RNA sequence: GCCUGGUGUCUUGGGU
């Protein structure tokens, strides 16, 4: 709850987490360099208060522009047998050796935002068209086809990739065959090709 | 689509060229693209929720041309700065200056564990720096085994010996760490560091192996070493509060002493300036130094195993001031350039008096995020951050 | 809601202002274009009928 | 010395003034005044500290570049339809900005 | 030479000091009771009717989670592995539940002792959910209210933990070892005194603290580790410790055959 | 959609090996051998009891991507001793412990029973 | 061919005792929808 | 004619420093015996010493390096900057050469004087970033190598390459290749779309 | 009740303790400011509480007096995207799009404010035990 | 055998920065003006002030692929307490007779001060240093 | 449409990051790269293959 | 909605100690002396029964819809 | 017995 947000970027079963020596492990593990430079120091407080309040079994009561300290919390956590600041010694699960560090843990509060992936993902190879453009439609929807707009243009043109540019302008899109009289220059031209 | 098919990978906005690179495909299972972490510096990539395109070339012609220009390692090296805009990051970056601290070993059963883990090694077994009575290898030999041989860089960090008391500069004499600790001057994406010298010498090949190499036997090292931050590396002990607390009580006698001055008119104009200008410049560059100082202070009190201490002096995310606002005082803050306005007529907010000019009327948050802000303070802190 | 726009930047419809303390929020507002614009109104906030 | 408000001609010919260095910041001034190859000087040197005061840098040619296509027809062309646009390229280009 | 000396023990968990062994062994016997040791858990649902205010696999999902006796389950084999057609009584244990509600007021509470088992590979003591007492009821499941029913036919097959976290036969492992740190393999956080402030393990009083004037013992190595399995009641504590060990020794023994065998 | 069956992290397929040994000729005996469908916990078990003989010069491993249950390890051995006989010894030794092992559990099962 | 869109019953494999239905069966190889994960597979006509 | 991913800083050694300290570093005297070059790191030096026709040679060296310092200091780079963005770095390509031929060692050098003076002299005519003998194009191509030609100038120096790089025969071409090779491979290339 | 307009005409304590002067050195808590431009300060109003200032997104946050203010304001719209119970009648609405947690938890840091939310009563997220660690290397 | 050989009497034992490292500095009790700065390991080698060293400097052990130590197989090595391998990175050819030269141990660094007739002979490319009670 | 529009061939999702893959490889689901094909001319080193 | 059968955390069960822990808030224990009893030690395994809220009462309320 | 078409224009709310 204090904008510390992320996407999973892998799972791993029971027996490969970290441990404590009491056996819990870790339901999830974020990064240490996401809290220096937001300073969401909240969310640190709010593991340390909710750690006391699992032990000795109640809400903690974290309301704004209260008397509540950190070390009146940290008091209270020592007296139950753990590191007053929330550490405990951890072991890493592949070797069994100790960590050389202690780690940050604890309960925290965590929400299930509606993003996902599988409500993302798309791929298209050809599909549907427009009927006025010939151009593949817009949308997930709709089997559509990403947007090559004005700056990707530009991207290609400083890599000088000028034959990957015309075919994706051309073949992979909307490519089409007209006639012209050499003379006039306009698009005039009445073809039959079965009777040539 | 098939392992090492070239393909166009992009992420919107395409500000500059290398938001467009050729990346070598490999299938994998669940639904996720996945970079090498490396990359998400040039196209400002992160993984809170960004998406990201992928273009398949559609003949041999173009094909080829993804490959001979568009390519990753061609692009590590920009015009924009003829520097790299890529190199070690986050968690390699933070673990790297850990790892090749002065004092740090690892004995025989591990090191061969992260010889085996460089693709690129040439199966000898370097000698340890320690033959009795242990064989301990230290950091820096075996970072070494990931620079390739022919490697010279010489760098001088605030006029060093070659003893380098401090463990500071930098010296690389045949891809061998001589002394140093390598943090973001060396291996981050400055001029002239690691990776722009590996890219002139060895060309774009050898470079982008470089980058794997690193990431690979740090992230080992570091899994195993581990590292962490918690509460208590925000708080600085009840010594170093009393000199926090002094400098800015000091600062808010000054800035009345100014108050004083102006409305006694004993004060100094500055060029260019009207009395109310010179009065708010001198106010607000008092307070920006109050903070700076009580900054300081707290800085040099962490402990080198401080964590917090860790990650600002390898780089790889925060700086001084995050150290100063969490641990010591938040600050001024400012809106349009200026303090904290009159909204109301003659007073910031219903709970001061009219005519008030003193550092708590106008913004000055005294208390750190660790202290908790009291409910003017929190009000002020918002108008600041709505603003940005 | 604020019926300005979209159309003219500047600041001053889109800033916090000082007397907006108690009566809207200081903190809940949109992230893009409607960003200061659009208020939610502070808990014990009431209008007059 | 350093003065609010511009008047270049003027103060270069004033006793005590060294006439060969004085500067403005008004480049279009400068046009008027000294011509066009100091202000393509003038030009640089007031992008330059721009973009170097927040600490960055970018290599000279980029923006010796973009200061060449802004005074090679002789005037000041601006970087608007104004502009870009009185250029003798073609019609299909031009219409696409 | 490995020697073992069991500190506490009762029905579900087994407290135990091992020791004369290597760190990876230890290690790896923590890895297989988690994840390897077989049991038995609820794998297909046939739903022929449920008008609860539950959702279908919401409730079946719940049935997967109840532990059964899986005592006599090395005996069994795996579905994958039986030659026969469908599923026959060699392979797998079919289970009944039926609730229903009568009366207009007052909820019926279905519990996992009304879990019936109809079939399996007899005389084998497997697949009855597991109980603490006999008048324990068990393990709430769903609630009913008048002309709610509820009746399904639960198909239950032996699998392992790697496949799916309901085939566990433990729940926490507590390990640790070196409960004084002499061996320096941490390097704890202070504020003022590493020794103050961090508190001691509950096997502090089992090995002896370090002398103050005492050397580092470059030598010295892990050897004395302290581990307490606790099981959910699908397996007696004893029988997990003891096919954890069988289970290891299969695996390194298919190792051994297939290196004999390529030449 | 993507997810992979979990089974697959055990189950060898019918045309992949349990093992393959292969030679590394860049330094006289040495083999780099490849398993299938296992784990850390089969790996780091092997390889410290390896790294006690005096005969092993080098050993090591690698889970080279977790979504994959495979990893591959290095052995290299002294001119005298063939690689692969060596790794049979060490398995044969681990299987002994754990057999003694077991036998010294049970026994002191029964008198706390 | 008589056997798409009606249910059926895996009696040999993995994915033995589950029930599917025929989404395409072109030939040997037939493709069941399963009901159990939303995934359909390619499997043999054997089973 | 440089491709902006090619060039890096560099300190341009005649800039910086008094005249007396630059003279120390630069001057070679054939007469006065103590400002002359040491006589331990080359073997020739008995050979050396009264010679005014390889004076000749080194005056003319010493009248090129002040012209240089002086255009520099006066005309290009009036503030005294010294360091700037300039192709293919020269200092990496010195101590590269050290380490291929292990040029530690107090072995006398056996690479003599007019090799050195001619060597370089030669080397500035053949950075080719325009061909073609049009006189008009001789003079743009030695316009756009004029503040390059003065940093080779003021690296490969006699009495730098002597005592300080102590280059032997073999190196000291293979450095006069290098820098000719490296020098095309960093031109821009045509068709790029700056 | 006071509107803006009349807001500007009074002088509010901030909490009723400010109402009186007192007789600390506690290096961990907040300094409270000291207040001394005015001799005697005259007070007309007090605030009922001073949290009441946050609207309903922000109260649901633990602690917004010890963050950086524009991650509160970053919850404020996050918060409103996170699956929960809506309503407890879900089996008979038939809505558009509609999520429901299975195992809703209530927090174990919770506000006062969260008692008249009813969102203890409707919980919207779990209770995850969370390591914060260096691993390895895949959650950078 | 040696390179080169005497004692030494450690005069500061600097602490400070590390918790596994000091810096020792030694003047030769035989010939002053040759003076050793090194770094040890404090936990492996624990030195105090003022305690005689016996410090010898060779550039092989025997009286490329580092293997364990055959139990059986002798070494100069033997015969000391710790024993440290390294890099010789800078060779001063300094005035009268001002020798110092920088080794370079994985980063743990050591400079010897010294005459040019002590000191010929380790201008080499690798040194071993053992250290001797 | 003309500047620019939309194309085939082309795929989108969520990033995620792995440090045990090359600098210059990107890894792709597999649903994507059963969508996506690359049109390749048979000659007679392929074509059994 | 109903009490998780697992601690989502360890695994212990918990789902049948739902009822226990109701029936010794009637006798006025403290929450913290009523997970005590019940030898819920770890504190993954405390969050799941004092944090869980029982919305399956609530929706047995609704009249059923057959 | 191969081919095989399902909308648009807005507005509003969101993501980076
Ligand atoms: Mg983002
Ligand atoms: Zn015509
Ligand atoms: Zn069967
Ligand atoms: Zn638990």
């Amino acid at each position: 709850r204090h904008g510390q947000k992320g996407t999973i970027g892998v799972t791993y079963r029971h027996e490969d987490m970290p441990f404590s020596a009491e056996g819990i492990v870790p339901d999830l593990i974020i990064n240490p360099h996401a809290i220096p430079s937001r300073m969401t120091v909240a969310h640190l407080i709010e593991c340390l208060l909710s750690k006391v309040g699992s032990i000795r079994g109640y809400e903690g009561d974290a309301t704004p522009f209260t008397d509540l300290t950190v070390d009146a919390v940290s008091n209270l956590l020592r007296d139950n047998g753990y590191q007053s600041r929330g550490f405990e010694v951890m072991y890493n699960g592949h070797t069994g050796k100790k960590l050389m560090a202690q780690v940050f843990f604890g309960p925290t509060y965590y929400q299930r935002l509606r993003h996902m992936v599988d409500d993302k993902i798309h791929a298209r190879a050809r599909g549907p068209v427009q009927v006025l453009t010939r151009q593949p439609v817009e949308g997930r929807s709709r089997d559509g086809g990403l947007r090559f707009g004005e700056m990707e243009r530009d991207c290609m043109i400083a890599h000088g990739a000028a034959g990957f540019l015309k075919e994706r302008l051309m073949e992979a899109s909307d490519a089409f065959r007209v006639h012209v009289c050499g003379i006039c220059g306009l698009m005039s031209v009445i073809a039959n090709l079965k009777k040539n | 689509l098939m392992d090492d098919d070239p393909v166009l990978f992009n992420r919107q906005p395409s500000l500059h060229k290398m938001s467009m690179m050729a990346h070598r495909v490999k299938v994998m299972p669940y639904s996720t693209f996945r970079l090498n972490l490396s990359v998400t510096s040039p196209y400002n990539a992160d993984f809170d929720g960004d998406e990201m395109n992928l273009h398949v070339p559609q003949s041999e012609e173009t094909r080829a041309e993804l490959s001979q220009l568009c390519a990753v390692p061609l692009q590590i090296v920009s015009p924009q700065s003829n520097k790299p805009v890529m190199g070690i990051v986050q968690d390699t970056l933070c673990g790297v200056r850990k790892m090749t601290l002065r004092d740090t070993f690892i004995e025989y059963e591990q090191v061969m564990n992260m010889l085996f883990w460089v693709p690129s090694w040439d199966g000898v077994v370097p000698q340890p720096a320690i033959l009795k009575p242990k064989p301990l290898w230290t950091g820096k030999q075996l970072l070494s085994i990931a620079i390739p041989s022919g490697i010279h860089l010489q760098r001088t960090d605030g006029g060093n010996s070659l003893l380098s008391p401090k463990d500071n500069g930098m010296l690389i004499v045949d891809g061998k760490v001589m002394f140093g600790v390598v943090d973001k001057k060396t291996v981050g994406s400055g001029g002239g560091g690691l990776i722009h010298t590996v890219m002139r010498e060895k060309g774009p090949k050898i470079c982008a192996e470089l980058f794997g190499n690193i990431q690979k036997v740090v992230n080992y090292w570091l899994l195993h070493n581990g590292f962490s931050i918690g509460i208590g590396d925000a708080i600085a002990d009840a010594s170093t509060m009393k000199e926090i607390t002094h400098a800015i009580s000091s600062a808010k006698e000054q800035v009345q002493e100014i108050i004083y001055k102006a409305q006694h008119n004993e004060l100094e104009l500055k060029p260019g300036m009207t009395l109310r200008e010179s009065f708010e410049g001198e106010v607000s560059r008092t307070l920006n130094d109050a903070r700076d100082s009580a900054g300081r202070s707290a800085e040099m009190n962490l402990k080198d195993l401080n964590n917090v201490k860790q990650m600002v002096s390898a780089g790889s995310k925060g700086s001084f001031i995050n150290i100063a606002q969490m641990s010591a005082c938040v600050g001024q803050q400012m809106v349009e350039g200026k303090r904290i306005a009159f909204g109301f007529a003659d007073r910031s907010l219903p709970h001061f008096t009219k005519d008030d000019f003193s550092p708590e009327s106008k913004g000055f948050v005294e208390n750190s995020y660790l202290r908790g802000l009291t409910p003017q303070e929190f009000f002020f802190h918002a108008m600041a951050g709505r603003e940005g | 809601n604020t019926p300005i726009g979209r159309d003219g930047k500047l600041a001053k419809p889109r800033q916090l202002h000082n007397t907006h303390w108690g009566l809207v929020c200081p903190a809940e507002t949109p992230e893009g274009q409607a960003c200061g614009l659009v208020k939610n109104l502070s808990l014990l906030s009431g209008i007059s009928i | 010395l350093e003065t609010d408000g511009i008047n270049l001609a003027e103060v270069m010919a004033v006793p005590g003034v060294d006439s060969s260095r004085t500067y403005s910041n008004s480049f279009v001034e400068i046009l008027s005044v000294l011509g066009i190859e100091a202000t393509r000087s003038s030009l640089y040197k007031e992008i330059l500290n721009v973009i170097a005061f927040d600490g960055s840098y970018v290599n000279y040619r980029h923006m010796a570049l973009l200061v060449d296509v802004m005074t090679s027809r002789g005037y000041l062309m601006a970087i608007t339809r104004h502009g870009i646009n009185r250029a003798d390229t073609g019609a299909l280009m031009r219409c696409s900005f | 030479e490995p020697k073992v000396n069991i500190i506490n023990a009762q029905d579900d968990e087994v407290e135990l000091m091992l020791s004369d062994v290597n760190l990876s062994l230890a290690n790896s016997l923590r890895r297989t009771m988690l994840a390897e040791v077989p049991t038995l858990a609820i794998d297909l649902v046939e739903i022929k009717m449920n008008t609860s205010v539950l959702a279908d696999e919401f409730i079946s999902h719940r049935l997967g989670l109840i532990p059964l006796v899986s005592e006599d389950v090395e005996e069994m084999k795996y579905s994958r592995d039986c030659t026969c057609e469908d599923y026959c009584d060699e392979c797998s244990v079919v289970l009944e539940l039926s609730a229903r509600h009568e009366g207009e007021e007052g909820t019926t509470d279905v519990y996992s002792s009304s879990l019936i088992k109809v079939s399996g590979p007899g005389n084998l003591n497997v697949g009855e959910p597991v109980r603490r007492d006999d008048y324990d009821q068990g393990i709430l499941l769903c609630k009913l209210r008048n002309h709610q029913e509820l009746n399904i036919r639960c198909i239950a097959k032996k699998g392992i933990a790697k496949e799916h976290a309901k085939w566990s036969p433990c729940s926490a492992i507590a390990f640790e070892y070196d409960p004084h740190n002499k061996l320096k393999h941490t390097d704890f956080w202070f504020e003022v005194d590493a020794k103050k402030e961090w508190p001691d393990s509950k096997y502090a009083t089992w090995e002896e603290p370090p002398k103050p004037g005492e050397v580092f013992d470059y030598k010295a190595k892990p050897n004395r580790f302290y581990m307490t399995v606790e099981t959910t009641g699908s397996l007696k504590a004893n029988q997990v410790f003891s096919r954890g060990i069988k289970t290891l020794q299969e695996k390194l023994a298919n190792v051994l055959f297939e290196l004999e065998n390529s030449r | 959609m993507n997810a992979p069956d979990r089974f697959e992290l055990f189950i060898l397929p019918d045309d992949v090996p349990k093992l393959k040994i292969t030679p590394d000729s860049r330094v006289p005996n040495c083999i780099i051998i490849k398993f299938e469908r296992e784990d850390h916990t089969l790996a780091n078990l092997l390889r410290e009891e390896l790294a006690l003989y005096p005969d092993v010069t080098f050993v090591a491993y690698k889970v080279e991507h977790p979504l994959f249950a495979n990893f591959v390890m290095r052995l290299q051995t002294e001119e005298g001793t063939r690689p692969k006989q060596a790794l049979e010894r060490a398995c044969a030794s681990i299987i002994n412990k754990l057999k003694t092992l077991d036998h010294k559990f049970n026994e002191e099962w029964n008198i706390k029973n | 061919d008589p056997t798409l869109n009606k249910t059926v019953k895996i009696r040999q494999g993995g994915y033995k005792g589950k029930i599917g239905i025929v989404k395409e069966a072109n030939g040997d190889r037939f493709r069941v929808e399963l009901h159990n994960p939303n995934k359909t597979i390619p499997i043999p006509c054997s089973f | 004619g440089l491709d902006g991913t090619q060039v890096e800083r560099q300190t341009i050694d005649t800039i910086p420093g008094s005249d007396k300290a630059f003279h120390k570093r630069y001057y070679v005297d054939l007469m006065d015996e103590k400002n002359s070059i040491k006589p331990d790191v080359i073997e020739y030096a008995a050979d050396i010493l009264g010679d005014v026709e390889l004076q000749k040679e080194l005056n003319s060296e010493y009248e090129q390096l002040v012209s240089d310092r002086k255009f520099l200091r006066e005309i290009v780079f009036v503030n005294g900057d010294h360091n700037w963005p300039l192709p293919v770095n020269l200092r990496r390509i010195i101590q590269n050469a050290q380490q291929i031929f292990h040029l530690d060692r107090a072995k006398a050098s056996d690479l003599t004087i007019p090799e050195i003076i001619h060597g370089v002299r030669d080397l500035c005519k053949k950075l080719f970033v325009l061909r073609g003998e049009n006189e008009l194009i001789k003079e743009a191509q030695q316009n756009a190598t004029s503040l390059f030609q003065c940093l080779v100038r003021a690296r490969l120096a006699t009495r730098r390459i002597l005592e300080e790089f102590r280059l032997n025969r073999d190196a000291f071409e293979w450095v006069l290749g290098t820098i000719e090779a490296q020098f095309q491979r960093s031109l821009v290339h045509p068709g790029e779309m700056v | 009740y006071v509107d803006g307009e009349e807001e500007e005409t009074i002088m509010i304590a901030m909490t009723p303790e400010d109402l009186q002067t007192r007789s600390l050195n506690d290096t961990a808590k907040r300094i409270k400011p000291e207040m001394s431009t005015s001799s005697h300060h005259t007070f007309t109003h007090c605030e009922i509480h001073p949290s009441m200032i946050l609207g309903v997104a922000a109260s649901i946050i633990p602690f917004p007096d010890h963050n950086q203010s524009p991650r509160n304001t970053y919850q404020s719209a996050m918060g409103k995207q996170a699956m929960g119970v809506f309503l407890t009648n879900y089996n008979v609405r038939m809505d558009t799009m509609a999520n429901i947690l299975y195992y809703p938890q209530k927090p174990l840091a919770k506000t006062q404010a969260m008692e008249y939310l009813k969102f203890r009563e409707l919980p919207a997220g779990q209770n995850a035990i969370v390591a914060i660690a260096c691993y390895s290397g895949y959650n950078q | 055998s040696a390179l080169f050989d005497d004692i030494f009497t450690v005069q500061t034992v600097d602490n400070g920065r590390y918790n596994k490292v000091s810096r020792i500095i030694g003047i030769s009790t035989t010939n002053s003006a040759i003076k050793l700065t090194l770094d040890i390991n404090n936990e492996m080698f624990p030195v105090s002030q003022d305690d005689s060293l016996t410090v010898t400097l060779a550039n092989s052990l025997s009286l490329k692929s580092w293997r364990p130590p055959k139990p059986t197989d002798k070494s100069l090595a033997d015969d000391y307490d710790y024993v440290m391998f390294g890099t010789v990175y800078k060779f001063e050819e300094g005035d009268e007779d001002k020798i110092k030269v920088y080794v370079s141990f994985g980063g743990l660094l050591m400079c010897l001060e010294g005459g040019y007739k002590s000191l010929a002979s380790l201008k080499q490319d690798n040194l071993y240093i053992l250290i001797r009670r | 449409n003309l500047m620019g529009k939309r194309v085939d061939f082309s795929a989108r999702t969520v990033i995620s990051g792995d440090p045990n893959l090359e600098l210059d490889q990107v890894g792709v689901p597999i649903s994507i790269a059963k969508t996506l094909s690359y049109p390749e001319t048979v000659t007679q080193y392929n074509i059994h293959r | 909605m109903i009490i998780p059968v697992r601690c989502f955390s360890c695994g212990k069960v918990v789902g049948d100690k739902w009822d226990a822990y109701l029936r010794l808030l009637e006798e006025g224990k403290q929450e913290g002396d009523a997970l005590d009893e019940l030898k819920l030690k770890r504190y993954c395994c405390r969050r799941m029964v004092l944090t869980h809220v029982d919305l399956i009462e609530k929706f047995l309320r609704y009249n059923p819809l057959e």
